[PDB]
């Protein structure tokens, strides 16, 4: 499956800045501006200008409707930058102008195409006020409308496992790796299967047309690394705010080594089956990182959660 | 690159301590692999707590020169890990 990861706004091109420098394997990098300047700044591969007519490549003013309307003048460049794609992850820090009015129109026009679309988006911190919120929760909403999954990963959530003294600058560093992991920890069922590989169909099924989703990861080395791996994930606190019972969708992915026993796969899809509805779909798949010894990694995506 | 700095603090005939900087976020543990650069064994491993920021590393043998590397396994990124070398 093709995938894409395309970078919405100034958060969502340092994001993808990021990944293209800590390297997602099997993907392929875009970063859609309004701000031609900051486009072309540091590596985040092809580049997308958006409402150049508009904005004259100065940005959206923090506005999400100039945002919307720079993307909305450029459809046309969307949708040709978009097709062949199998799958898309939208990539936005939501609260400022571009991502929050154009990332929707990215969406949309991916939807259009038949791509299973994924928006990875953050909400911002506390200490950013109530105004960058607001915006951040109304795009949301807009962009709740285009999408198949939405998954949020709310700033203020990072904060609780930042080191203490950490620079303001690091702070958003955090945020660029939880985005990176986030996308990575689907993308490698696809891109890097184990013996447990997930068709991509049965992707499609968990998170299309589903709205929104959140995530969460655990790690764990020694003899009861899957027990504690899974548990871990399913306590993350960017899994907290919802009933994993809840969600008509979980899609799993254990990334492990050559080592992988038949009674840690049967005990994470155990203690996954057992917290979500009789009725959920639920993916349960591995992928492989031969650089792991006696360690595990569970990821556990709640899609449809309402 | 996390962790971001590595260093062997000090050092005896048989044994290294390697330093490294606090994390920005949480590290559950840190997976530490050492071994003869250049060599027919397999490296050898041990993990410590997410709250070190230092481990000993013993059973070495005099003037041969090892390579060390620290993973820091956070349930919050996939850093790679940073990797040294140092002969004792
Ligand atoms: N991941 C990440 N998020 C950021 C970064 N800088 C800002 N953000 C978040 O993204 C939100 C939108 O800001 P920004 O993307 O610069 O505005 P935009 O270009 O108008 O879309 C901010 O309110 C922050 O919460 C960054 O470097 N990385």
């Amino acid at each position: 499956a093709v995938i894409k990861v395309i970078g919405v706004g100034g958060g969502g091109g340092n994001a993808v800045e990021h990944m293209v420098r800590e390297r997602i394997e099997g993907v392929e990098f875009f970063a859609v501006n309004t701000d031609a300047q900051a486009l072309r700044k540091t590596a985040v591969g092809q580049t997308i200008q958006i409402g150049s007519g508009i904005t004259k490549g100065l940005g959206a003013g923090a506005n999400p409707e100039v945002g919307r309307n720079a993307a909305d003048e450029d459809r046309d460049a969307l949708r040709a930058a978009l097709e062949g794609a199998d799958m898309v992850f939208i990539a936005a820090g939501m609260g400022g102008g571009t991502g929050t009015g154009a990332a929707p129109v990215v969406a949309e026009v991916a939807k259009d195409l038949g791509i299973l679309t994924v928006a990875v988006v953050t909400k911002p911190f506390n200490f950013e006020g109530k105004k960058r919120m607001a915006f951040a929760e109304q795009g949301i909403t807009e962009l709740s409308k285009h999408v198949d999954s939405l998954i949020t990963i709310p700033n203020d959530k990072l904060l609780k496992v930042l080191g203490r003294g950490i620079s303001l600058l690091d702070a958003f560093g955090a945020a660029n790796d939880v985005l990176k992991g986030a996308v990575q920890g689907i993308a490698e069922l696809i891109t890097r299967p184990g013996l447990m590989n997930v068709d991509f169909a049965d992707v499609r099924t968990v998170m299309s047309e589903m709205g929104y989703a959140m995530m969460g990861s655990g790690v764990a080395s020694g003899e009861d690394r899957a027990e504690e791996a899974a548990e871990m994930a399913i306590s993350s606190p960017l899994l907290e705010d919802i009933d994993l019972s809840g969600a008509r969708g979980v899609l799993v992915n254990i990334t492990a080594g050559f080592d992988l026993r038949l009674d840690e796969f049967e005990t994470v899809g155990n203690t996954i089956r057992a917290f979500a509805s009789d009725n959920a779909t639920v993916v349960i798949g591995t992928s492989l990182d031969p650089d792991m010894n006696d360690e595990l990694r569970v990821t556990v995506v709640a899609t449809g959660i309402g | 690159s996390v962790p971001t700095k590595l260093e062997v603090v000090a050092a005896t005939p048989t044994s290294l301590l390697i330093s490294w900087d606090a994390p920005a976020v949480t590290v559950s543990y840190y997976r530490i692999t050492y071994g003869e650069t250049g060599g027919n064994s397999p490296v050898q491993e041990f993990t410590v707590p997410g709250s070190k920021s230092t481990a000993t590393i013993s059973g070495l043998s005099p003037g041969v020169d090892y390579t060390i590397t620290v993973y820091a396994r956070s349930a919050y990124h996939r850093r790679s890990p940073i990797s040294i070398n140092y002969r004792t």
